[PDB]
Order: C-alpha cells, then sequence, then structure tokens
RNA sequence: GGGUCCGCCUUGAUGCCCGGGUGAAAGCAUGAUCCCGGGUAAUAUGGCGGACCCACA
C-alpha cells in the first residue's frame, strides 16, 4: 500500500474511524474533502483527521501527514475513499475528511486518538 | 509500433583516420550541473489544465531561468511528454516541432457498434490520411493499436505525422462508424525522441529535486530531471565534423565538405541536419545543401547551411 | 456524373456516408442514377486511396438513399 | 480522468487491473501542479522520507 | 557588405489556468457555484544596435 500511509490500522479502529465520521456529520461539524481537510487543519479547528489509502495520485494527500504532526492533530487511516465519502453525507468519494466538532461521537475520537498514537509510536 | 524516429539510419564514413582531442569540448557526461542546466531538455510529463506556455513559465520562474521553450504544443487539457528546453538550449525545440508524435487517446462512440467493426474502421485510417478537403493536404498515420473496447468506448494508442489533430481523427472515425463519436481524453507518450521512460518527470518532482540540490547538496536527482540538448536531436540525420571545422561554424562559416568526417544515409537536399562533433556534442543545426552521396564523394562546397548554433565558441579553438 | 458509390449510412449528426476511390470538392453536388439532387458534399476524410465522403443530404427523407449508389453531378 | 496505466509493464487501460500482468493500476495524468506550491515543504518532508535524504 | 551569438523595438471581444474565501439529475469533495487576487495569450516576420568572425577545416 501507498507510502503516504505511515502505520498499520487494524479492520476494527478503521471502522470506528467511519463511524466517527458517520455521527458527528448530522450532530456535530465535519469538513470533507483534502482542501476542507488541509483548511481545518491549517487553522487548528480539526479534531481528528481521515485518510483514505486509495488515493491516486497519492500527492493529493501526501502533504497531511506531515501537516497533522506539525499542528499536534492526530490522523487516521481508512482503506476506501468511496467508502469515507458516503460516511461524510456524500454521493462521491472522499480524499480525506476532518472533523471540527465531534459531536454524539466525542469519546469515539477519543478512543481513535489514544490508539493512534501508539500505532505512531 | 514504429515511428520514422525509429529506423536506424546507415553511418557513412568519409574519413577513417578521423579523431577527436579530448583538450577540447565538453560532452555531456562530463558536464558540470550548471552547464548541463544551460544545455538542458527537461522531459516534462504536463499535467491537465495549464497551457504548455504557461507551463514553461512556471519552470522559468521556479527554477531562476532566463529563457526556456517547448517542443511541440500540448493543448490545455492533454497530459504527456513535453519537452522543455532550457536556456542556451531553448531553441533546439525547433527539432521537434516537426517530429512525430505518439498518444493514447480515449474515443466515445455517440452509439453501439461491434467490436469487429471499431477494428476495421480504425485500421482504414493507417497511412496517408486527407486532413482536408479540396476547393490536397495531407497526414500520416503511421499505426493505430485499439488497446481495449468497453462498450462505446475505445481506448487506442496512435502513431502521428506532426500536425495530426486526433480530435479531428476520432471525429471522422465516429462519421465513418455512423454512430459519432468525441475525444474524452487524450494523453501525448512520445514527442520525437522523448517518451515515457525513466527520464520522464512531473512538475512536483522537478521542483523537489532541485530543492534537493539548493538545499540538501544533492545534486544527483536535478541532473537526472534534464537531459542534454543532445537528446532532442537523436531524431535528427546528423553530420560529425572534425575539430578543426568545430569554431568556424561556431564563428559564423557555414559547412563546408572537407570538414565532414562521418555522416548518416538518406540525406535529402533541404534536409534538417544536426552538426556534431566527433564527441557526440551538438554544435549546430542545419539546412543541407548536399546529399549524403555528394557529401561523402565530393571535396569541396558548402554541405550544410548552418541556421541555429548552439555551441559557444571557444570550446574548440579557431582552427581555420 | 461522376459514382461516388453505395451510401453506407446516415449519419446521426446529419450526413450520408459514402466510400469512394477519388476525392471529390467542397460543396460538389451530389445526386442518384436519376439525376434526381440528394445533397452536397461537405467533407473528405480518411484514406487518401479510399476515402469516406460526408453529403450534408438536402431531401426531406435523406434515410431512403442508405444502399443506394450516389453520384457528382459534372 | 479514466485513462489509467499499469506502473510495472507500462500498459494502458480502463480497468482497475492490469489485463497482462494482473495487478492495480494507477490513473495516467499527473497530479495538478501550483506555482505558488502553498504544501510543498510538507510534501517534501514525505518525499526526503521516502528516498531516504 | 555578410554570417553567427546576444540585446532592443509591436498588437490582442469578459476566456482558460493557478491560488485566497465559500463548500454543492450525465458533471462533481482528486472541488459545483459565486466573490476576490494573480498568471498566461501568436513558443513569427520586419527593423535598430552591440560583440565575435569572414572561416573549404
Ligand atoms: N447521440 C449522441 N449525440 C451527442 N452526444 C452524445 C451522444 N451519445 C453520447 N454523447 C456524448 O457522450 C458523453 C458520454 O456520456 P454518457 O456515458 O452519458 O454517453 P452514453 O452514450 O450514454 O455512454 P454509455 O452508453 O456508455 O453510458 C455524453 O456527455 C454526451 O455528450
Ligand atoms: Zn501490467
Amino acid at each position: 500500500k501507498p507510502s503516504y500511509v505511515k502505520f498499520e490500522v487494524p479492520k476494527e479502529l478503521a471502522e470506528k474511524a467511519l463511524q466517527a465520521v458517520e455521527i458527528a456529520r448530522d450532530t456535530g461539524k465535519i469538513r470533507k474533502g483534502t482542501n476542507e481537510t488541509t483548511k481545518a487543519v491549517e487553522r487548528g479547528q480539526a479534531k481528528l483527521v481521515i485518510i483514505a489509502e486509495d488515493v491516486d495520485p497519492e500527492e493529493i494527500v501526501a502533504h497531511l501527514p506531515p501537516l497533522c504532526e506539525e499542528k499536534e492533530i492526530p490522523y487516521i487511516y481508512v482503506p476506501s475513499k468511496k467508502e469515507l465519502g458516503a460516511a461524510a453525507g456524500i454521493e462521491v468519494a472522499a480524499a480525506s475528511v476532518a472533523i471540527i466538532e465531534p459531536g454524539k461521537a466525542r469519546d469515539l475520537v477519543e478512543e481513535i486518538a489514544m490508539k493512534v498514537k501508539e500505532l505512531m509510536k | 509500433r514504429i515511428l520514422p524516429a525509429d529506423i536506424k539510419r546507415e553511418v557513412l564514413i568519409k574519413d577513417e583516420n578521423a579523431e577527436t582531442n579530448p583538450d577540447w569540448g565538453f560532452p555531456p557526461e562530463k558536464r558540470p550541473i550548471e552547464m548541463h542546466i544551460q544545455f538542458g531538455v527537461i522531459n516534462l510529463d504536463k499535467p491537465p489544465g495549464p497551457t504548455s506556455h504557461e507551463v514553461v513559465a512556471w519552470i522559468k520562474k521556479i527554477l531562476n531561468l532566463e529563457k526556456a521553450g517547448h517542443g511541440g504544443t500540448l493543448d490545455p487539457k492533454v497530459s504527456g511528454v513535453l519537452p522543455v528546453a532550457l536556456e542556451k538550449a531553448t531553441r533546439v525545440v525547433q527539432a521537434l516541432l516537426p517530429a512525430g508524435k505518439e498518444y493514447v487517446a480515449l474515443m466515445h462512440l455517440h452509439g453501439d457498434v461491434p467490436e469487429d467493426k471499431i477494428i476495421q474502421v480504425m485500421k482504414e485510417f493507417e497511412g496517408e490520411i486527407i486532413q482536408r478537403p479540396p476547393l490536397l493536404r495531407t497526414r500520416k498515420v503511421y499505426y493505430i493499436e485499439v488497446l481495449e473496447i468497453e462498450g462505446r468506448d475505445v481506448l487506442f494508442r496512435v502513431g502521428v505525422e506532426a500536425g495530426t489533430y486526433i480530435r479531428s481523427l476520432i471525429h471522422h472515425i465516429g462519421l465513418a462508424l455512423g454512430v459519432g463519436a468525441h475525444m474524452s481524453e487524450l494523453r501525448r507518450t512520445r514527442s520525437g525522441p522523448f517518451k515515457e521512460d525513466e527520464t520522464l518527470i512531473t512538475l512536483h518532482d522537478l521542483v523537489d529535486y532541485y530543492y534537493f540540490w539548493k538545499e540538501d547538496g544533492i545534486e544527483e536527482y536535478f541532473r537526472k530531471a534534464i537531459q542534454p540538448m543532445e537528446k532532442a536531436v537523436e531524431h535528427l540525420p546528423k553530420v560529425w565534423i572534425k575539430d578543426s571545422a568545430v569554431a568556424a561554424v561556431t564563428h559564423g562559416a557555414d559547412l563546408a565538405v572537407p570538414g565532414i568526417a562521418k555522416l548518416h544515409a538518406g540525406i535529402k537536399r533541404g534536409d534538417l541536419v544536426a552538426i556534431m562533433t566527433l564527441k557526440d556534442e551538438l554544435v549546430a543545426l542545419g539546412k543541407a545543401m548536399m546529399t549524403s552521396q555528394e557529401m561523402l564523394e565530393k571535396t569541396k562546397g558548402i554541405a550544410v547551411d548552418v541556421e541555429k548554433v548552439f555551441m559557444p565558441r571557444d570550446w574548440y579553438p579557431k582552427l581555420w | 456524373m461522376k459514382r461516388l458509390g453505395k451510401v453506407l449510412h446516415y449519419a446521426k449528426q446529419g450526413f450520408l456516408i459514402v466510400r469512394t476511390n477519388w476525392v471529390p470538392s467542397l460543396n460538389d453536388r451530389v445526386v442518384d442514377k436519376r439525376l434526381q439532387f440528394v445533397g452536397i458534399v461537405k467533407d473528405v476524410f480518411g484514406p487518401v486511396k479510399m476515402p469516406y465522403v460526408a453529403i450534408k443530404p438536402k431531401v426531406s427523407n435523406p434515410e431512403i438513399y442508405v444502399g443506394e449508389v450516389l453520384y457528382v453531378d459534372e | 480522468f479514466r485513462i489509467r496505466k499499469c506502473p510495472k509493464c507500462g500498459r494502458y487501460t480502463l480497468k482497475e487491473v492490469c489485463p497482462v500482468c494482473g495487478e492495480k493500476t494507477k490513473v495516467a495524468h499527473p497530479p495538478r501542479f501550483s506555482p505558488e506550491d502553498p504544501y510543498g515543504e510538507y510534501r517534501r518532508r514525505w518525499k526526503r522520507e521516502v528516498l531516504g535524504i
């Protein structure tokens, strides 16, 4: 799998990330698409970044992992951009999503942010 | 399959005892990075969106260059091989304008046609084809290779003479098939001697390799980003000249017969030729005043009218 | 009259298409064997030796001429 | 865009898998470049990691 | 007087591209839409000057 994927993500944790997008979409606020996600990180609004693993060209989302690490924002990988798009509530694919306000998935984002920090190291 | 750039030419020997002096000249291999850039050509993979001229302007601005030029205009929506000659090499693109091109194209049919009929009709468009009806202007299609058919979509590779409009070719195929067709996607895979190989580079990798040179001191990546100007000349008939004739040509003299050491066969009067040193350096582009047989047999006369000089005057000493 | 050839089909973009063995000129008048006016040559394309000709029809129902042989009125 | 290419054998296709060797294909066109290149520094950190710089 | 190299001298019916903001029925989050900022329009020919040469190797 592509070189922008820094760490191996378990099947269960990827589902929890997609669940976190689904819930926060209608209960809180999310940014969907690479430009919106990147701005959210740049502005320090994103609490969690979700990046697809099937992005081609890779350069589209390649800047995100080192941007997230600079701005101290946790990130997670999901297998499919099509699946990530549907979770964001759009009919097309999404290369990356950002969560601004988790809403009801607040505890779910906490669980992800703690578990990705262990995968990072 | 094969473009006129692929068929090898015989090298005719005029002077068997012709020798080159290592004291003079800079062959591509021993050019310092700065000189390499000065006489360089980027084999660029153009992104769809910007014009070819915009992309060249981006390159000049980012690499801090005074001059640059591209070898055969790619339309804005079209991606692929775009030779970008730099600085002192800028004008070598003139050898690339009339060169044969290769494309991968996607044709979308406006009706349902059986696979056998698609292939048969497209096979008919190989050879000399009419690009403008009279009241006769023709263009050569060297090959059409149908890669796959997915319903109304036909993906194919096509090798063409310079000035062949692929959009037009597809429109005409659609008329010959009855149902109509349009070009939904185009990518250039070859522009003369430049093709999709290890040397093809994106703007992203180009600028990043430049940064690896300026900040990290690593020149190897940016060196590989740029080809010598001699590459832009690989498809042309060549005349190899003696050391004693090199400085004359770079000072404005036309090439006379007693200066020729080696030459390609098949050169006709009026042909664009590349004048080379015996170290395979590009000296000049010229118009042949003689045939290959004339150059080989004769002892006197102007063989090549020199049109564009690329080699600096001080590389070889004045020996005339 | 100089024979063009069989009408292969009526293209939906609005042209009768004929395969022939010579190169007609733009705006040449096109008739059938009985000299009845059919249309006008608007494009010549394909192989130089065996080109396709796009004929802009000037009759009400051009579809009836599919499979019929057309000529350039001279 | 839907023209794809096999990275290893160089086959042009519309399919997700290569019809020749049987591996995942990549889109044929290069990504959009910006002369402003706002995130080029972050791309380089990734690229230096990959190339071992 | 000429050639080569370089410098200088001319025009353009809102587009398109890139970016900042916004972020939505075949299109489309790998960016719709609109607002704003920038970039690029024919990579000639003719003319004037500067430098180097006038070359059969
Ligand atoms: N008969 C036609 N006349 C004009 N344009 C056409 C015609 N058929 C297809 N096209 C063009 O081809 C494009 C391809 O889109 P679309 O897939 O809807 O076409 P299609 O013929 O239905 O293809 P498919 O049947 O494979 O889905 C369309 O946007 C349309 O502009
Ligand atoms: Zn393959």
